[PDB]
C-alpha cells in the first residue's frame, strides 16, 4: 500500500515520488550546474554538457574560446541558455550549426555589469534597473545615490512582476509596470529573500534564525524561527517554503511543525517549480510534492465515503461475488466513480492507472441508466496516453504543468533539438492536425540550411517525396522556406519551389 | 438462508430484467464511425453508444488482445457465419470505448522503428 | 456470475421498420428529410426545428418503434410494451 511513504503535518500529507536517475561517476556534478525543466547543463573543465533526466547526452557546446571570460549561465521561459559575459550577454540558438548572438551594452565606456537574472540587470556602480527587452534594454527608475548598501547577490530576487530587492536598513520595492519606487519596512536587517509565483514572500535573518511570509505589509502569516542555518531555503510552489540541512529536508508549517524527508546520498542544487521542488542528488531525482484532496482518501488507510469501498468491491471480486454485490448497497454511486475517474489522472506507475481505470469501470454498470456522463470516462482515459507517451522519449511532466503550457510549447522543446521524427508521432497520437505543418516548415528550414555541398535535383526530389506523407493545409506555407533557399546562393532550387 | 435469499434475489432481478430494455434512439445519432448510425446496423450499449456492427468487428481485429482476436478468426468474417448466434455473442460483449479494450492501452508498448529514422529525421 | 455477465451487453435490430406505420429506419431507402435534418445537425448548429421530432424506441424484441407512434395508441410514455 502506498501509505508508507506519506508522513503528515497538521491536516495534509506529502508526497515523496521518485523518477529519472543520473549517473554522474565520481564528481562530474562538480559545481556550477544550471536546471529548468529537465535540461541539465554541467562543466567541468573547458566543455558544457546539456543532458536530460535519464543521463543521455543531448549536445555539446564551448568549444573554442569566445573570450570574455564568463561568470554565469541560466535558463529561462524558453529554455534558450542565456550565458552572462563581462561586457555583454550571448544567447544560443543553434547547437551543431552555432549561431551566439551578442547584445552589448547601449555604452561600454563607464561600468558594465553587476549580475543579471530573470529580464532584468544590474550594473556594478550606480545601481540602476535594466529591463530586458527583445534585443535591446528599457530604462526604468533611476538611482539618487541613496538607493541600497547591499553588498552581494544574495540581498535581491526578481519575479514576473515585483522586483523587491532586499537592503541593510529599508526594503524598497519597485513597480516594474512603472519603474515606481516604493519603500516596504522601516526596521529590518534581511540577508536573503525568496519570492513565490502568485506573489507570496520570505524572508531570512542569519541572525536569531527565523523566517517571515509575507502576502502584505504589516500583516505575518507565520513566525516559525528556525535552528542553526539553512543551505539552500527554496520554494515548494505557492504552498510552502522549504529548508534543507545536507542530507535532509525539513519542511515547515503553521504552529512550528516539522516534516523529515532522509534521502541517501546528499542534496545537491533545488529548484522550485510550479507545485514542485525537483531535488536533484548525485544520483537520482525526485519529484517532493503534496497529496490532493480527492485522492487523499482512496489510498488513505482507513475511509467511509464513496471511493476506498469501491476499489475494494473490486477487489473483493472474483471471490465471494454475493458480498462484493451486497456492498454497492450502502455508498451512493456518485462521488465514488467520479474520484476513480479523477484518480488515475495523476499517477506515475503504469500499475495503479489500470486497477483505478478498471475499478471505475465497475463503477458504471450499477449506476442508473440516464443519469451521469460518460464524456468525463473517455477524457481521462484519452489524457493518460499523451502523459504516458511523452514519459518515454525523456521529458517528463504532470497534468497541471500540461495545463499551463499547451502542445506547442512541448512540441518546440523537442523540436529544437534537431529531433523531427519524435514529434511527428506525437501528433498522429493525439489527434491533431493543425500543429503538424509547424515541424514539417522547421524540419524543411534546417536541412535547406544545413549540408551546402547539395545537388538541386536530389534536394528537391527528397524535400517533395517527404511532402506526401503529410496529408493537411494548415500553416504548412512553404514561402519562408523558398525564402529562406533564395537567401543564400541556391536561386534555381528556390524559383523551382 | 443468505445463499438462498441471494439466489432468489438474483432470480428476481435477472426475471425483471428480461424485456425492459426500453433503451432510446436520440434524434440523428452516430458514434465511432461518425459517418451516420442509421445506415448499416443498430448495434447499441448502454451509456449512449452506437457501433455500425462494423467499426467494432474493426477494433477488436485491431486490438492488441490476442485470444479474443484469434477467437473470432475461427469464422474470419468470411468462412461461415452459421446461425449468426455466435458472432452476435462475441461481438456484442464490450463497450468498445468504456470497456478494458481501451484500458488496456494507456501503456502503449508499441513504437514502429523500422529504421526510417535515416529518412524522416536528424 | 451470470448476473453479472448480463447487465452490461448490449442488443442489436433485426427488423427493418416498425409494424404500425411501415416505413424504414435500418436499411437502405430512407427518406431524404432525415438525411438533411442530420446534416442541419452537428455541422453547424444553426436551427434544428421540424415536425422530424419521434426518438426511435428500441426493445428486447428488436422490432423498434417510434414514441409519436406509440403515443397515438394512448399510451403512457411509461409503460412501452412491444406488440410482438
Amino acid at each position: 500500500n502506498p501509505s508508507f511513504d506519506w508522513e503528515r503535518l497538521k491536516d495534509v500529507f506529502y508526497r515523496s515520488r521518485a523518477i529519472g536517475e543520473l549517473k554522474w561517476p565520481t564528481q562530474y556534478e562538480e559545481f556550477k550546474c544550471a536546471l529548468s525543466l529537465t535540461v541539465i547543463a554541467v562543466e567541468i573543465q573547458d566543455f558544457i554538457q546539456v543532458y536530460n533526466y535519464f543521463g543521455q547526452l543531448l549536445g555539446k557546446i564551448n568549444l573554442q574560446r569566445i573570450h570574455e571570460d564568463i561568470i554565469k549561465f541560466e535558463f529561462d521561459k524558453d529554455e534558450k541558455l542565456i550565458l552572462v559575459t563581462k561586457s555583454s550577454i550571448k544567447i544560443v540558438k543553434g547547437w551543431s550549426p552555432l549561431t551566439i548572438e551578442s547584445v552589448p551594452l547601449q555604452d561600454p565606456t563607464i561600468d558594465t555589469i553587476w549580475d543579471y537574472h530573470n529580464g532584468i540587470m544590474l550594473l556594478a556602480k550606480s545601481r540602476d534597473i535594466y529591463k530586458l527587452n527583445g534585443n535591446e534594454w528599457e530604462l526604468l527608475y533611476e538611482n539618487k545615490d541613496k538607493k541600497y548598501n547591499l553588498l552581494t547577490k544574495n540581498h535581491w530576487s526578481c519575479n514576473d512582476d515585483s522586483i523587491i530587492l532586499l537592503d541593510v536598513d529599508h526594503v524598497y520595492q519597485v513597480s516594474t509596470s512603472n519603474g515606481a519606487l516604493l519603500k516596504l519596512i522601516t526596521d529590518s536587517s534581511w540577508h536573503k529573500v525568496t519570492i513565490s509565483s502568485r506573489g507570496f514572500i520570505c524572508l531570512y535573518n542569519m541572525k536569531d534564525n527565523k523566517l517571515q511570509i509575507f502576502r502584505d505589509p504589516a500583516r505575518i502569516l507565520m513566525e516559525h524561527n528556525l535552528d542553526s542555518t539553512p543551505d539552500d531555503i527554496c520554494w515548494c510552489g505557492n504552498d510552502t517554503v522549504a529548508c534543507s540541512f545536507e542530507d535532509e529536508i525539513k519542511l515547515y508549517g503553521p504552529d512550528g511543525l516539522y516534516v523529515t524527508f532522509w534521502y541517501p546520498f546528499t542534496v545537491t542544487n533545488l529548484r522550485a517549480e510550479v507545485d514542485g521542488l525537483k531535488v536533484i542528488t548525485t544520483e537520482k531525482i525526485y519529484f517532493l510534492s503534496r497529496v490532493q484532496p480527492q485522492t487523499s482518501n482512496i489510498f488513505r488507510i482507513g475511509s467511509t465515503e464513496p471511493g476506498a469501498m469501491l476499489v475494494d468491491s473490486f477487489s473483493l471480486l472474483e471471490d465471494h461475488a454475493p458480498k462484493a454485490i451486497e456492498i454497492l448497497k450502502n455508498f451512493v454511486l456518485e462521488k465514488g466513480v467520479l474520484d476513480c475517474i479523477a484518480a488515475a489522472i495523476d499517477e506515475f506507475e503504469p500499475k495503479l492507472q489500470k486497477m483505478l481505470l478498471n475499478a471505475a469501470s465497475y463503477g458504471k454498470a450499477s449506476l442508473q441508466y440516464k443519469s451521469f456522463d460518460a464524456s468525463i470516462f473517455v477524457n481521462a482515459c484519452n489524457t493518460i496516453k499523451l502523459l504516458n507517451c511523452f514519459r518515454s522519449f525523456g521529458i517528463f511532466l504532470t497534468v497541471e504543468e500540461y495545463r499551463c503550457i499547451s502542445l506547442k510549447g512541448v512540441i518546440d522543446r523537442l523540436l529544437k533539438y534537431h529531433r523531427y521524427y519524435e514529434c511527428i508521432q506525437i501528433c498522429k497520437l493525439a489527434n491533431e492536425r493543425f500543429l503538424l505543418g509547424y515541424v514539417f516548415t522547421e524540419w524543411a528550414k534546417d536541412k535547406i540550411k544545413g549540408s551546402p555541398d547539395m545537388e538541386d535535383d536530389e534536394l528537391l526530389d527528397k524535400i517533395k517525396s517527404r511532402l506526401s506523407v503529410i496529408d493537411m493545409t494548415d500553416t504548412l506555407q512553404m514561402v519562408a522556406v523558398a525564402k529562406v533557399a533564395y537567401l543564400e546562393g541556391r536561386f534555381q532550387l528556390s524559383r523551382n519551389l | 438462508i443468505n445463499s438462498k435469499n441471494l439466489k432468489v434475489e438474483i432470480n428476481t432481478e435477472i426475471s425483471k430484467f428480461n424485456e425492459i430494455y426500453r433503451i432510446l434512439e436520440p434524434g440523428k445519432s452516430c458514434d465511432e464511425c461518425g459517418k451516420f448510425l442509421q445506415i448499416k446496423k443498430f448495434i447499441v450499449f448502454p451509456c449512449g453508444h452506437c457501433f455500425h456492427w462494423n467499426c467494432i468487428i474493426r477494433v477488436i481485429l485491431n486490438s492488441n488482445d490476442y485470444n479474443l482476436r484469434q477467437k473470432t478468426e475461427n469464422f474470419l468474417k468470411a468462412k461461415s457465419k452459421h446461425n449468426l448466434n455466435d458472432l452476435e455473442n462475441i461481438i456484442v460483449e464490450k463497450c468498445g470505448l468504456c470497456s478494458d479494450i481501451n484500458i488496456n492501452k494507456i501503456d502503449q508498448p508499441i513504437s514502429i522503428d523500422e529504421t526510417e529514422l535515416a529518412k524522416w529525421n536528424e | 456470475q451470470q448476473y453479472r455477465k448480463f447487465l452490461s451487453e448490449g442488443w442489436s435490430i433485426h427488423t427493418d421498420d416498425c409494424e404500425i406505420c411501415g416505413k424504414k429506419i435500418w436499411g437502405a431507402g430512407l427518406d431524404p428529410l432525415l438525411f438533411l435534418a442530420w446534416e442541419n445537425v452537428q455541422r453547424h448548429q444553426d436551427m434544428i426545428s421540424v415536425d422530424l421530432k419521434t426518438p426511435l424506441v428500441i426493445f428486447k424484441c428488436h422490432h423498434g418503434f417510434h414514441q409519436t407512434c406509440l403515443e397515438n395508441l394512448a399510451q403512457k410514455p411509461d409503460e412501452y410494451s412491444c406488440l410482438i
